[PDB]
């Protein structure tokens, strides 16, 4: 039922289970690093093979508790010289393989908390295979996800002002990645070398929700403080207030269009299709 | 409050009015009459419950559908002609004939006289001929009003 | 105005005419006749109101469907041949046979004579043989006219 | 435990209550009642097997549908007015009238009194008029409640 | 022109021919027979009018469907074998058996003899067995011909 | 091997069990009962043949559907309460109640006693009240079991 | 050639065989039997022409559906077990039980003995229990065979 | 019903009205200009906020007359340092806001004339918010859309030769924009500075139609004189002849595949999925 | 029924035939070589037209035999100073026109062999129009598609190890193109100049199939010897074994992700959504 992923002594078991006939594991192969004779002088190209290819595993699953999901996110995002180790339960793959969060990806892990679906977190993972001895790194830095019991409304807090995110239709998509690590081709061996870089990680929260009452007051209090003033070196504090067992975290909007208000024909209230935040420094 | 009571369909009194005048358009001979105000429902859920958090009404309409057996030239020529105009052929214009509508019915033991009224009903399609061998022509209208203007006991 | 009145299907007279010449195309023995002018309606809703704000007609056609039990060689040979020409076999060309249609009925108590007329009726499919064990061949047409050219009382 | 037993529809008593006050909303003349709690089920399969591995509930609701043949002014005027207010005309606002509902049914041989209660039932559409020639007006409601608040034997 | 007339289904005379020979394939015992030439209609509207501008025919076919109660080994072995060939089992090839078809019906008062003929009818599926308890096997074929080769009075 | 034989529905003996205990949940008064193990079929073709090359079973389930007329409080309170727990109201959790199921049917001439058994049946929805005027409440359940645990002659 | 002739359903004799051995699988008491070899047809049209230019078969299959009223333990236990093995519970493996099928019927006046045979028939779903109040259990199979292996007159 | 968009005294009122549950107004916000750190031995980035962000209004509506649509196109396309002023009736937004046609967009306004829908013009608008005092630029140039009463067929007319576009299925999408204006970040209040550049505007007509007769002659007369031959410094005259109340205009095809002829299975005539022109200089 | 494509005396007749209302011949025109102004204090740009336009023909059809498909692929891929000549039957195009495989496309010809069809190959073609006299070149190089009678399983073969591709679901998509030929604008003719370059062509085989038994052994024997091993200057021998009348060919995986193994919910077997190879040199 479960694949096993581990990072030193700490280990997580992930159920590869889905509705209907969906894709659950995809193993992708390629040779980006074969060299092609672009001129040739003849119809069909001569070629040469010289370097480590690319194997990538995409895993899809569902998790039955939030704590296992947070521990996986912390395990994924952590910088450590110790290799990330995977076990696949299907006999076409060997009982152990060494991997890294996918080479260039901003979203090596996705955790989804859709509307309804209590004690279901939908999960997508992307992992690149690496040679077992070819993992290297600049020290160790353990990722943390704060936790608390409060079970209150989520509060976007900025400049000492607060807006509660209305629970109505509220859905969370969180994405995690290590896009600043370096994966490098090695000559005459199958799998690449991997460098655990002393560089910034990715940890983005996306909300979708609908604001049902106090609408002008809600939308202006949110948008002025988050999108029409300077935050300085500070950011928004996104108080998850113990929803999903998550604690308070500091964050800021990133990208061209992180937030949308939508007003629709025949609707007496406002849709919020996105409110996106990237997590920031709070680690002094 | 007034006690609930049965209503007998043949006690009906449907009428159509031109909403520019509040004057009657000659119509009669109904056999079925449905009026149904309806709002679209959004049902909404949170990240950590199986239960519905909230529910909201959005797009509103009054579904009106009528089956009737006496043909009216006036009603049909109003539908052809569009707002404030009578015509004897299809008109090449984008304004449909809006009608105001009213229906009045004593309850079966006379406990109340329910009046229902609806503004700006329009019908996408008008059956001009609905002929079947060995039957009188029976005409089906389906349409959408904007809102219910009145719903009350009008008995004295 | 003229009172609404019943109409009896078997009182009708239906005719097809060639739109090139207004000459009659021999056709007879109908059992059902439906003529329904229709428009697609857009019901426009505003930014904040749950109610409709405006409604617009945007694409007109006249749905014509007929069931009939006397075959006509002429009607079928015109439908094969296309406009202005009559044929005994399928034609490999893109023009459908346009027909003009008129249907005339005295009302049930002689109050009026409703004439309905429709331009450029066309039929995607024509049944040639419609045989069923122990029954007369009963043929169903479904088609679309461009507009209603007349709807009037043709009594004196 | 208590033996399963037959239930006879005509023995039932249905009531609607205002969830603000627990005051009764006058409603009567029921013919048919369906109360059905439901959940969407996610039915989960592994890589390694043709069999199912796990199954999970998610979006819960209670489907309530009722057919009834005595009109109530109050039920309709509350549905128009929305929560905590009563109206004679359509309201341009997003809150639907939430009703609490209870249905009480003695079992066929007096073994138990099955009481079912449902919170925050809402109806997207309210039939105001449902007239058919030669019949009493018969009204059908389709709606959804948030949860079943009670299911118990209320006998001594 | 010839007057329209009723046609009686049991006057029919369906036959199938191999179009390579113009030779009969033994087939009989029909109970329903539909032949319908059709074309897809494109109905086209302008930038500036609600009325239809033009209408065009595309993708011609002849829908042929037949229900019959006497089984034929020859017809079935022709369909299995495909063009010009007889087979006693499914053949692994992409050519369907193409049949020519003719039906001849005298009109009910002998006013004309309506001959319909159709080229290259093909059937996607052939019911080999159609057993039902206490009934004779009744077989339904639906298929598409390329065009109507003939539609005329063949009386003399 | 044992000869095939008719089975008479009224000879049946459905039971439900809590799969934590293998203890009976009180249920009775069925009318119709379907049990159907099923697998999704992939039919796979190839590059140079019209014939099917291979066929494979994938997603397995057992469709169980039951129509019954004696209400059970215990069965409903198990469905509400979920695995290992009884409840008198909707519970806010994602675990559906799983039932084990067995049905025992002697053949019409006593040739065998067919026993069917099914594991972890779940029902998405559960009718509590199913009132229809002038009828006993009749309840329909549709659900999915994981696998058939037994299908054998249990006669001595 | 041989004349078409009627066929009487009740004169038939259906049999199932294991395609590994050609040994019989005990099966009886059929009521309805449909066997329909089928293909998809692509109808290919050129540019400029409205007519079809070619038509081609692809993805052949033989639709088999059977209704029967005597349960067989053997047939069900073979369907559970898959090819070459027999079982009393659901099997977690991807191979469906392939059956060979043959059906034999004298024609209604003794003209021929139509034998139909089909290879590698498989059924996605097998009804085990099909209980209806006051009726015998009546079981419906739907499935697909790879090809028709025989269609011939087996009379002398 | 209507939002109001105006410049100087001249004003247009636009119905925010649509079929079904479609989007009518969307306000998008973002901070592209936060200087997120890419580097350093810490998991979460340090950040600094220092610049005008981005607010954008998307508006959708239907216009009931052609003249109001033409006047909007002219008021949009016009170069003037006079700030473009938007009034939104919905309470979540303040009663007046200063805007510019969307910063880099080719299609800041779309006007559509679909088949059948007489006296319905579909409208889509995109407007970037700008600081009220921070509108700047060079000169004033009033845009003009020519008009006439003629109500004739549209005549693509070049090298003294003309082709009537067949009315059958004929539908128009026209787009307008100011992609050569400059919107720039400022170390100031949250709304950017905007420069009304003395540079070329965008104004494009897309047709689609089906040619129903004289098909070979029509398609050759169109293709040879417009797509094979050289036009010089002239262009095609696209004579609307009073259709939509539009007058004569001069234009040319631009970019990859602006005209398509499509021949189809079982059809005895040709579809034109698009025929496209950009309006040109005729302003001497 | 058929359009005719030819080079020298050698000729192929292609049935422009399809199901439903599908596109069969699309002819598209563009003037990318108009030197549109980006500048000037006038609303509408000045333009100059100075070069050959673009005309491109897209043809769709179905071929009833494999030999005609192979002969087309060989006639397409071949380098020759001899112009590629198209005859179009529909009256809207003149009776003959000169072309080249589409200038910017890697897939000027697609041949598809979907599962469940026989004597029925899907075809798509793309052809840039060229001036008849403006075709130029270096030598001639005849393409050859090998042929054999064997009718056996397809055998991906490398390092002396072979894997039979399971026939179940097996579907082939082959693409061919001349992306290294140079097409260039000319200043006073309607249609461009075409240089038949003595440079490498594109010829790619794509498979999809489902592996139904010996699955772990099959997938390892495929992955190791093709995607982990190094092929040197050699490649995979893709022995088509007489399927479609194709002979053996030498090839290698090209691009980032040529091969995918897919493991799914409820499926006891593995899908191959793609396995892909580019044909290499074997012409010594």
């Amino acid at each position: 039922v479960d694949a096993t992923l581990s990072r030193g002594g700490t280990s997580v078991d992930i159920p590869l289970v889905e509705e209907g006939g969906e894709i659950l594991l995809s193993s992708t192969f390629g040779k980006p690093e074969v060299n092609v004779r672009k001129s040739g002088g003849s119809l069909n190209p001569r070629v040469i093979d010289s370097w480590s290819g690319l194997q990538t595993f995409q895993l899809v699953g569902k998790l039955y508790d939030y704590s296992t999901s947070h521990q996986l996110a912390d395990l994924v995002k952590t910088a450590s010289t110790t290799p990330l180790e995977l076990q696949i339960p299907q006999d076409a793959y060997p009982d152990t393989v060494t991997v890294a969060p996918a080479a260039g990806q901003a979203s090596a892990l996705t955790l989804e908390y859709p509307a309804g679906r209590k004690d279901l977190v939908d999960v997508s993972l992307s992992l690149t295979r690496v040679d077992p001895n070819s993992v290297r790194g600049v020290g160790d830095q353990q990722a943390t996800t704060p936790t608390t019991t409060g079970t209150g409304p989520v509060e976007v807090t900025a400049g000492g002002t607060t807006v509660q995110l209305p629970s109505s239709g509220l859905s969370v998509e969180r994405t995690v990645g290590r896009p600043n690590d370096a994966v490098r081709r090695v000559p005459r061996q199958a799998d690449p070398r991997y460098e655990v870089k002393a560089k910034v990680t990715n940890d983005v929260f996306t909300f979708s929700f609908e604001t049902l009452d106090n609408i002008p007051a809600t939308l202006n209090a949110l948008t002025d403080n988050v999108f029409r003033e300077q935050l300085g070196r500070d950011g928004v504090t996104l108080d998850f207030n113990g929803l999903l067992g998550l604690g308070s975290v500091k964050a800021i909007p990133v990208g061209s269009s992180p937030f949308r208000q939508v007003h629709q024909a025949g609707r007496g209230w406002v849709t919020v299709p996105t409110l996106e935040f990237r997590r920031i420094y709070s680690n002094e | 409050a007034t006690s609930p009571e049965g209503i007998w369909s043949n006690s009906g009194a449907l009428t159509f009015e031109d909403p520019a005048d509040d004057s009657e358009i000659l119509f009669a001979g109904v056999r079925d009459v449905t009026i149904t105000p309806a709002y679209e429902h959004a049902e909404l859920y949170t990240i950590d419950s199986t239960f519905r958090d909230e529910v909201k009404r959005y797009e509103h309409n009054v579904n009106v559908e009528i089956t009737y057996a006496k043909f009216s030239l006036e009603f049909a020529q109003e539908w052809l002609g569009g707002p404030g105009a009578t015509a004897t052929a299809s008109q090449d214009d984008s304004d449909p004939m809006k009608f105001n509508l009213e229906n009045v019915t004593p309850s079966a033991s006379g406990g109340f006289e329910r009046t229902t009224a609806v503004e700006n009903v329009v019908f996408p399609e008008l059956p001009l001929d609905s002929a079947t061998y060995g039957e009188y022509e029976e005409y089906s209208l389906t349409g959408s009003g904007r809102s219910v203007t009145n719903l009350a006991d009008t008995s004295g």
